């Protein structure tokens, strides 16, 4: 959960999945 | 992200596309026996 | 990348519903023949 924020950030940065 | 959000779309529209083209395709195909009657029937 | 994968996969499904449609103008092709087929039978015993 704390780190959802920066997981959403690091899926949009690099990037059916 | 792109990813997930992108894939989702098409995916679901495919399924009113095939249905949508297959109805059209059958619309179109039974005015051919139409035809085939018409003259038969002329 | 990984939004071409997905990309990717959504294009299969749309291949997928491309197919569907081409095999269900096909059938309406061999469903309409069969119908003049009918048409032709119950015609000539008419």
């Amino acid at each position: 959960g704390e780190f959802f924020s920066s997981a959403l950030t690091s899926a949009a940065a690099q990037q059916k999945l | 992200l792109a990813a997930e959000q992108e894939a989702q779309h098409i995916v679901a529209a495919a399924r009113n596309a095939k249905m949508a083209r297959l109805r059209q395709a059958k619309e179109e195909a039974e005015r051919e026996i139409a035809e085939h009657r018409a003259q038969v029937e002329r | 990348m990984v939004r071409f994968i997905r990309q990717e996969a959504e294009e299969k499904a749309n291949e997928i519903s491309v197919s569907a449609e081409e095999e269900f103008n096909i059938e309406k092709l061999q469903l309409v023949e069969a119908e003049k087929k009918k048409i032709r039978q119950e015609y000539e015993r008419k």
